[PDB]
RNA sequence: UUUUGGCAUAGUUGC
């Protein structure tokens, strides 16, 4: 019963990468096989390409309802 | 990087030789100016003898002003065209104009041939003195140089009256720049403060802060302005 | 009066809520630099040594941030502060205490801004999206903001004395936001008129007009020199 | 204020290598020589001498930034002749040329003074 | 005594009046200095010449920020005395309003 | 003090009624280069007033031939309101008509 | 695959300039030689001005800057001198610097001219080249200038005071045979002094097989070095640079 | 504590407590004497 | 202020020619003839002696503060 | 008798030099203050 | 008019205007009227004769001056009101000579049209060949130019002063400059400038400069700043005393050093000072004591040039300390021709790197070619050509505006005599490779002015520091420091970006974060 | 042993 677009908006990509990079900077577990990657932003981008980011986007429709999309569920542009 | 490094081998300049036309071109420009002045005198003589008739919708002053204005405009653009034809391929003004990097063809014509009519509030130079633009003219003189048509190019240098009228012309440029800067932001801040809260909601409708439908889809199509582009409908114009 | 305190351009709601002075901002004169990518901005060493960014200590960067803490403020690149987990702040230009220089995961080091940092770059008046854009910091040894020439026309800037402002995002989430939304390569096409906002400009535009003429011929050494500056070159010299 | 010292355009600071070699993976038998604290003085002359070699398929140089002091010289060679060998041979050729030029300039000075 | 008047430099009452360039150098005053300014608390102050409409002269204008077709202003002022200038207008009422 | 204050601050009129006083008449002399000093000493200021709103004064008028400089005026919100005298222009000092 | 055999011909040799022609050379070597004339020939110039008393009208940095620009006779001493940064001393010993002393008191009423004649060296081989003399500053009655300064070995790349050349004229292809420059109207251009065309031609006929060669030089010395010494030291310095680069390259390859 | 009178150029040792005035001309502008520290400029 | 030591463009010594230049001008030389007599052929060098304004002579009118 | 056009260029600037020798550039301020 | 021209009962400044059409004779005598001298014309002849010119040639040792010219009834002052009743000749040489008649009744004749210009516009060479907005821009920039502002600058102590090391009178000059004393106090240097595209740092109205020239003092300048301060006595509320604050006796100080000062609390002249060092040690008594000593500005640095001590109007001791700072041209400093060609120094190249002619001349400055065409500052090019002719000929060129004895053809013919291309172009060689540049570069001397706006006086940055006392936000004080206003324009620009996190970070986190406690039931801050 | 600050005006100037 999802009516929103299946594509990650640029704003969704921005906020997801920001929050996940902050989490990685706080010693969060990393859900991708990194190799000498130190910058949290690059690790977050690698996770996003691997679709391994464990975040759910809650998109609020303009009637108080909402839809919860897994990051893996959405089409990465 | 590549073009800037090749330009060290090529190199590009601008000099006096790029603003110089051959003697034949100067003679042609002077003949054009003499013809324009002579026919302006003809129009003045027709007006003084009540032979000039007003056009429909315009008074006699407006008719005379339109005639002399179109005369001087065609003279100016003819002189500019002739100067443009005189340009060599090595001429750096032409190189910078055809590339679109800087300047315009009007700038070349002004530098080489004729700076042209100087205008204040969209009219020729007004009679500040008693029926005169300056103390150096006679009263009721509507000739080109009297009312502020400068005929020398920037290369040739302007005469005192021509220089003063050109300063008068540029003063409006400075002032309207100032008032544009005065109105910078004001229209923009009024527009944004009216519209800043309008957003594309997740149902793809366009709504404001109070969540009222402004457009059912953004731009009436739901498409962003970034990735749209001009095309031609192939079936509109062709006949049956 | 209280009514005067809130009304007007310099009121509390229009002078201190909609706009206000901000920390971590620098300003200086801009100068050209064709050797920088369009997403790069030259930064003076003093501005970089004065402005800081909070880097969270991780086991990956523990050694690097420990070295920066050892350097301190006197030496660039270094750090200003250590913010421990408790929130207490250790200054590095006054404290030689080695116990205070211990770092552990969760600590934040306000390191000096270094190369590759993302910065929002702005020219007032701000008239559209491209008047504030994200750039990558490049430390160069002089007292001006060096810019690529192509990014002048979105900012509507010229190096006749223009100053420009540089804001440093202080958080990873804001840094990622500027990376993914406001970087100038993403701002190439404006949605105002669905076209590029920046193109090729004065010298390189004139020079590429002259370069792509039919009769431009380059010998072997010249092309071998030019291909050095081509970053995307695959390394194969084309057949002449 | 931010003006760099005048000496740091020809002086190597501590732990800076004068010249560094890196193979170019895009093309076989191609190398990049990054020489620090040099300028067009050595770049152009070494490029010209390398172009005189018949076995050098490509020889070019660039200063990455004028405010910085580096020259990156890309040298690609035929498969039977290394770029390092070509670089060394080019420098030896230039040294021999300048030594010969010193000798002949001294002879010319002596002739003009005697004359 | 009634007060102290500031003195424009190099005027007829400044001490540098009619002094040769040598004496100006002895007083450490630049002979090329044009003067024409006052020294107030050590700061060099210059009075900018203020433009204003001429007085005692009839000027007929045509206002349309009002109900008059025309208006003859005359900023009459006394000669050398009584600086407050009395401005009289004589207007013709507009015939459009009726 | 009364002159001094008015020359120190450039507020002209009654000191206590400085709310409605004309400001900026007296300015600190601009000593950056000799040309700037001379230009500042030969300067005319045209206030806005009620009359400036009737007819636009910013534009260069024909009568300004030979009296003020045709091309010299600060940019921004001062174009045409601040002028400089022509070289040989001289302002009448006044005399008695008797 | 090897070096050219360059040939020299000296056309003119005065005590202030040398004019010569190099044939059988590529353009890059000639240009680098000119570049090394300008910016890589070491000379001795004043640095480290310590002012004890300066009551002149010119401030202290002005006097120090003027002293730095005075050329000093460094014909034969500069080669055996060392850069001060490399020497092992207090930065001023006789093996890396030459002391200078100026002490001028203007007592007479007449204007006293502080010239380069008033610079006393502690080494006779190094003096101001004019010793009319270069005016440093004019003093009034009661004014005094008194200072001491040294003179270090440096080259023009670091600062222009160490540039020995007063303008290095350099030319090649005087008739434009190679068409490295394209005159829009070749008739309008004056013939170079090395041109070989008659007074009916404007350019030599175009040569497709041509290559730059026969480079004409005119190296004018400011005075600190003889012009022949400038050229010889230039070639020696460029050879030294290339040999050092070969040493570092051999170390890197090893 | 030596100053130099602006007019007659007299060296006057003036304490920090007393008013400043030339002890042989009465002039009231005094300039400090040049420092005896060590001052050095590179001649660049 | 005072004659520069070097020519700004080419670096030729010019500071040792101001007094000689003025002396030649007192000998009724055209300025071109004076510069030619002093041996300044490049117009870069000639510009400096031709356009120099000697203000130090004017600055020496003021008595020193000693 | 009268100034010929070839000599007029010298004559007019002689007149202007005399004007500025007599008056100077700040006659406005000084004359107003003296009055 | 007879009485006025004879300096009879009517004085010169009295103006008589006859409105013939309205039958009025208005005589004006009051002050405030503007006028100018015009030569009187009678029967199409100047009343000025060769005898007057001969008398004026011996203006010295004859006591014949301008006032005798006015008294002779040859020149009279005409005001702008009387100009309406005047038929004026532009130049006597042609405008009143017999020909096909335009006007046979001339009442006056201009002395020289160039006198319409002011002071700052009269230093423009060839202003009648420029676009008028650039004449205006130069009329401002000449006000802003560095130079020797006065010959007694040594004794003066002004708050800001800029003095150029080696100013030069222009090689191309106007006649009117003779009377502005510009020849005695010039503001600028003649610069060998080549109008050429090059490595790319001159683009977009910027400038490449010759580093070796700057090393030779080219446009080197000195910047004097003077700090004043006074010790006061306000009853017995407190008392300020000049003395070096000791670390023990005053409980308020800063981390800056206090040993630079002498025993009298003043720094001696000839001592280097950074942007935080103390120069006037002043201690205010505490009803121990506190300090209110003054420091240099945060960005500034220099050597104490001069320190004067004297008594103010109240008899209180007070001193003024001049601080010398030597400014060398660098990247960012503004330069301008006398034609509105404003531009900053893009980069500095050594002499070997600059391009050079066949005779070893490297330009001091390179400007972009594209600064000319939209500008149409052809006067700049004519100045460069005339300056080249002047420097070769050894004669200060003339650039009076409305002069027909000089034009570009005559200048080019003169230049061709000296073995140069008649249009000023030259064959320049690439300084890097030594190759001839394909196109021939326009090069020659031109007068340039260093404007006072240096980069070091306009560079500042902030991380955190002196917030406001009321708004708790950054503020300006003690320097340019205090952050930049993130105005409404920037706010909406970031709203258009959709950068909500960065907008919040700018406006809340990194300007004035705060947190309060509010009751849940009511809404007032508890 | 770790500070720091006048507020509101008016003028001038840069883009
Ligand atoms: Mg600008
Ligand atoms: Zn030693
Ligand atoms: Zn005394
Ligand atoms: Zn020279
Ligand atoms: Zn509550």
């Amino acid at each position: 019963k999802r009516i929103t677009t299946p594509y990650m908006t640029k704003y969704e990509r921005a906020r997801v990468l920001g929050t996940r990079a902050l989490q990685i900077a706080m010693c969060a577990p990393v859900m991708v096989e990194l190799e000498g990657e130190t910058d949290p932003l690059l690790i977050a981008m690698k996770e996003l390409k691997a679709r391994k980011i464990p975040i759910i986007i809650r998109r609020y429709l303009p009637d108080g309802s909402y839809e919860d999309w897994g990051v893996d569920e959405l089409i990465i542009s | 990087t590549v073009i800037n490094n090749w330009l060290l081998i090529e190199g590009h300049t601008i000099g006096i030789g790029d603003s110089i036309a051959d003697s034949k071109t100067y003679q042609d420009i002077q003949n054009t100016i003499k013809k324009a002045k002579q026919d302006v005198i003809e129009v003045i003589e027709k007006a003084h003898n009540n032979e000039l008739e007003p056009t429909p919708g315009n008074t006699l002053r407006q008719t005379f002003e339109n005639q002399v204005n179109r005369i001087l405009n065609d003279a100016r653009d003819k002189t500019g065209s002739s100067a443009q034809k005189s340009l060599s391929e090595y001429n750096n003004f032409k190189s910078m104009v055809v590339s679109g990097a800087k300047g315009s063809k009007i700038n070349i014509s002004q530098v080489i041939a004729v700076v042209g009519q100087q205008n204040v509030e969209g009219k020729r130079i007004p009679f500040g003195f008693k029926h005169r633009t300056l103390p150096h003219f006679i009263k009721d003189d509507y000739g080109p140089e009297s009312r502020g048509f400068v005929e020398n190019s920037y290369l040739a240098g302007l005469t005192p009256t021509e220089f003063f009228f050109h300063a008068m012309g540029g003063r409006e440029g400075l002032i309207d720049t100032a008032v544009k800067t005065a109105e910078t932001g004001y229209i923009q801040r009024r527009l944004i403060k009216s519209m800043e809260s309008v957003m594309v909601k997740y149902d793809a409708t366009v709504r404001n802060s109070i969540n009222q439908v402004v457009q059912l889809r953004y731009g009436e199509d739901g498409l962003a302005g970034e990735s749209v582009e001009f095309q031609n409908l192939a079936t509109l114009k062709p006949s049956n | 009066s209280l009514k005067q305190r809130l009304k007007g351009k310099e009121g509390r709601v229009r002078g201190n809520l909609m706009g206000k002075r901000v920390d971590f901002s620098a300003r200086t004169v801009i100068t050209p630099d064709p050797n920088l990518s369009i997403d790069q901005v030259g930064v003076p060493r003093s501005i970089a040594a004065n402005m800081t960014f909070a880097e969270i200590v991780t086991p990956f960067n523990i050694d690097r941030l420990q070295e920066l803490v050892r350097r301190g403020n006197s030496q660039y690149p270094g750090a200003k502060y250590i913010i421990r987990d408790n929130g207490d702040r250790i200054d590095l230009r006054f404290h030689p205490k080695p116990s205070d220089l211990h770092l552990q995961t969760g600590y934040k080091v306000e390191r000096h801004m270094c190369d590759g940092d993302i910065v929002i770059f702005n020219r007032q008046p701000t008239l559209h999206k491209m008047s504030m854009m994200g750039h990558r910091v490049r430390i160069l040894p002089w007292s001006t903001f060096r810019l690529n020439l192509s990014v002048t026309t979105p900012y509507n800037a010229d190096f006749d004395g223009d100053e420009m402002n540089l804001h440093l995002p202080q958080s990873l989430e804001t840094r990622a936001e500027i990376q993914e939304l406001a970087m100038v390569p993403r701002m190439i096409v404006t949605p105002q008129s669905n076209r590029p906002v920046m193109g090729i400009v004065q010298d390189t535009l004139t020079a590429v007009r002259k370069f792509t003429k039919r009769d431009v011929f380059l010998e072997r050494g010249e092309v071998m020199n030019l291909l050095m500056f081509l970053s995307t070159w695959d390394g194969k010299v084309p057949q002449p | 204020m931010n003006a760099p010292p005048a000496f740091e355009s020809f002086l190597l600071f501590e732990g800076e290598k004068k010249i560094t070699i890196n193979k170019d993976t895009k093309v076989p038998n191609a190398c990049l020589f990054t020489i620090n604290k040099e300028d067009h003085t050595l770049g152009n002359i070494i490029k010209s001498q390398l172009l005189k070699d018949p076995q050098v398929l490509f020889a070019g140089y660039k200063v990455p930034h004028p405010l910085e002091h580096k020259i990156i010289i890309r040298v690609q060679t035929t498969p039977d002749y290394s770029p390092q060998e070509a670089f060394t041979n080019a420098i030896t050729d230039l040294i021999s040329e300048l030594s010969l030029l010193e000798e002949r300039f001294r002879v010319a000075i002596k002739d003009k003074q005697e004359g | 005594f009634i007060g102290k008047i500031p003195i424009m430099l190099r005027s007829t009452y400044c001490l540098l009046n009619g002094l040769t360039d040598r004496d100006l150098c002895e007083l450490n005053e630049c002979p090329l200095d044009p003067g024409g300014y006052f020294i107030i608390n050590g700061s060099e102050k210059v009075l900018i010449a203020q433009e204003k409409m001429a007085t005692n002269t009839v000027y007929v204008f045509a206002k349309k920020d009002s109900k008059y077709a025309y208006t003859g202003e005359c900023r009459s002022c006394l000669e050398n005395s009584s600086r407050p200038t009395s401005t009289i207008w004589v207007s013709m009422l507009a015939r459009g309003g009726q | 003090d009364g002159l001094k204050y008015s020359l120190a601050t450039g507020n002209w009129g009654d000191q206590k009624k400085a709310h409605q006083a004309r400001a900026g008449v007296s300015q600190v002399l601009n000593r950056l280069t000799f040309a700037s000093t001379l230009s500042h000493l030969r300067r005319l200021n045209s206030p806005i007033g009620r009359d400036g709103k009737l007819a636009k004064p910013r534009q260069l008028h024909n009568t300004l031939w030979g009296m003020v400089c045709p091309a010299e005026t600060p940019e921004g919100h001062a174009v045409g309101l601040v002028k400089n005298l022509a070289l040989m222009a001289y302002i009448s000092v006044g005399s008695q008509p008797s | 695959p090897y070096a050219n055999q360059p040939t020299v011909r000296i056309t003119e040799l005065t005590d202030e300039n040398v004019k010569f022609i190099i044939e059988n050379t590529d353009l890059a070597v000639a240009n680098s030689i000119r570049r090394v004339f300008i910016a890589e020939v070491p000379i001795i110039a004043i640095d480290w001005v310590q002012i004890d008393a300066n009551s002149s009208v010119l401030h202290d940095e002005f006097i120090a800057h003027r002293l730095g620009l005075i050329p000093l006779t460094s014909d034969d001493i500069v080669d055996k001198l060392q850069y001060s940064r490399d020497c092992t001393c207090e930065e001023f010993c006789p093996e890396c610097s030459v002391e200078f002393t100026l002490d001028v008191r203007c007592n007479e009423d007449q204007t006293r001219h502080v010239t380069s004649r008033d610079l006393i060296s502690n080494s006779p081989r190094v003096i101001p080249v004019t010793s009319d003399d270069i005016l440093i500053v004019k003093l009034r009655k009661g004014q005094e200038l008194r200072l001491r300064a040294y003179a270090k070995k440096g080259f023009g790349k670091e600062h222009a005071k160490w540039n020995p050349t007063a303008g290095v004229a350099f030319e090649y292809d005087p008739d434009n045979a190679l068409r490295h420059t394209v005159y829009p109207k070749p008739e309008e251009w004056p013939k170079s002094e090395y041109s070989e065309l008659d007074e009916d031609e404007s350019q030599a006929p175009y040569d497709p097989n041509g290559k730059p060669e026969r480079f004409y030089y005119n190296v004018e010395s400011c005075g600190s070095l003889r012009p022949e010494t400038i050229v010889l030291s230039a070639l020696s310095g460029l050879k030294k640079k290339l040999s050092d680069l070969q040493t570092q390259l051999s170390h890197e390859i090893q | 504590m030596i100053y130099i009178c602006g007019e007659c150029h007299t060296e006057n040792e003036i304490k920090s407590r007393d008013p400043i005035r030339c002890r042989e001309c009465g002039y009231r502008i005094m300039y400090k004497k040049r420092t005896k520290r060590l001052v050095v400029f590179d001649a660049r | 202020m005072i004659i520069p030591v070097r020519c700004f463009t080419c670096g030729k010594i010019v500071g040792n020619k101001w007094e000689a230049y003025l002396g030649l001008l007192q000998a009724e030389y055209t300025e071109g003839d004076a510069l030619d007599a002093l041996g300044l052929k490049r117009y870069c060098c000639r510009r400096m002696l031709l356009a120099h304004v000697d203000l130090i002579e004017k600055l020496l009118n003021y008595a020193p503060l000693e | 008798d009268e100034i010929t056009p070839d000599l007029w260029q010298e004559a007019c600037w002689i007149v202007i030099s005399s004007y500025f020798d007599e008056k100077g550039l700040v006659r406005q301020q000084l004359d107003s203050f003296d009055e | 008019r007879k009485l006025r021209r004879q300096m009879d009962i009517i004085v010169s400044e009295v103006s008589m205007i006859r409105d013939i059409r309205e039958r009025e004779i208005r005589i004006y005598t009051d002050a405030g009227r503007i006028c100018r001298p015009l030569l009187i014309v009678e029967k199409q002849k100047l009343l000025l004769k060769k005898r007057h010119i001969d008398q004026l040639k011996e203006r010295e040792y004859n006591n014949y001056s301008w006032q005798d010219l006015v008294a002779s009834g040859v020149v009279e002052y005409i005001d702008t009101l009387e100009e309406e009743t005047v038929m004026l000749a532009m130049t006597p040489d042609d405008l009143q000579e017999k020909e096909v008649a335009y006007c046979s009744t001339y009442t006056h004749c201009e002395i020289h049209p160039s006198m319409i210009l002011g002071v700052c516009a009269s230093i423009i060479p060839f202003p009648d060949h420029n676009q008028s907005p650039r004449n205006t821009y130069q009329s401002a920039m000449g006000k802003q130019a560095m130079g020797v502002y006065i010959t007694n600058f040594h004794v003066r102590m002004d708050t800001l002063a800029h003095v150029l090391y080696y100013p030069q009178k222009p090689l191309v000059t106007t006649r009117s400059m003779e009377y502005l004393r510009f020849r005695e106090l010039p503001a600028g240097i003649n610069s060998i400038v080549a109008i050429a595209s090059y490595t790319g740092y001159n683009q977009e109205d910027s400038v490449i400069m010759n580093r070796s020239a700057v090393d030779r003092g080219f446009f080197r300048s000195v910047f004097y700043r003077s700090y004043k301060e006074q010790e006061s006595k306000k009853g017995f509320d407190q008392e300020e005393v000049f003395e070096k604050p000791t670390r023990e006796t005053c409980q308020g100080m800063r981390h800056a050093i206090y040993d630079k000062l002498d025993d009298d609390g003043l720094i001696a002249p000839g001592v280097r000072v950074s942007g935080d060092d103390v120069i006037i040690g002043k201690t205010v008594t505490l009803p121990t004591k506190r300090d209110c000593s003054t420091f240099l500005r945060t960005s500034e640095t220099g050597i104490v040039d001069q320190v004067m001590v004297t008594l103010n109007q109240e008899g209180y001791k007070f001193c003024k300390i001049r601080v010398r700072s030597v400014r060398i041209p660098q990247i960012g400093d503004k330069f301008a021709s006398r034609h509105g060609q404003k531009g900053t120094c893009g980069i500095q190249y050594r002499q070997e790197d600059m391009p050079f002619t066949c005779e070893g001349i490297t330009p001091d400055i390179i400007i972009n070619p594209h600064a000319i065409p939209s500008r149409m500052t052809i006067g700049h090019l004519i100045e460069c050509l005339q300056g080249k002719v002047s420097a070769n000929k050894g004669e200060i060129g003339d650039a009076t505006p409305f002069n027909d004895a000089v034009n570009v053809q005559k200048i080019s013919n003169l230049l061709s005599d000296y073995g140069y291309h008649l249009r000023g172009n030259e064959v320049l060689y690439n300084g890097f490779t030594g190759r001839k540049i394909t196109s021939q570069i326009f090069i020659g001397p031109t007068y340039y002015q260093r404007l006072k706006h240096m980069v070091d006086d306009k560079i500042h940055s902030r991380a955190r520091g002196p917030i406001q006392i009321l708004n708790r936000q950054p503020m300006e004080g003690r320097s340019r420091d205090g952050g930049l206003r993130f105005g409404e324009m920037e706010r909406d620009c970031q709203i258009a970006h959709g950068a909500a996190q960065f907008l919040r970070e700018r406006l809340f986190e990194a300007s004035d974060p705060y947190q309060v406690h509010v009751c849940n039931l009511c809404g007032i801050m508890a």
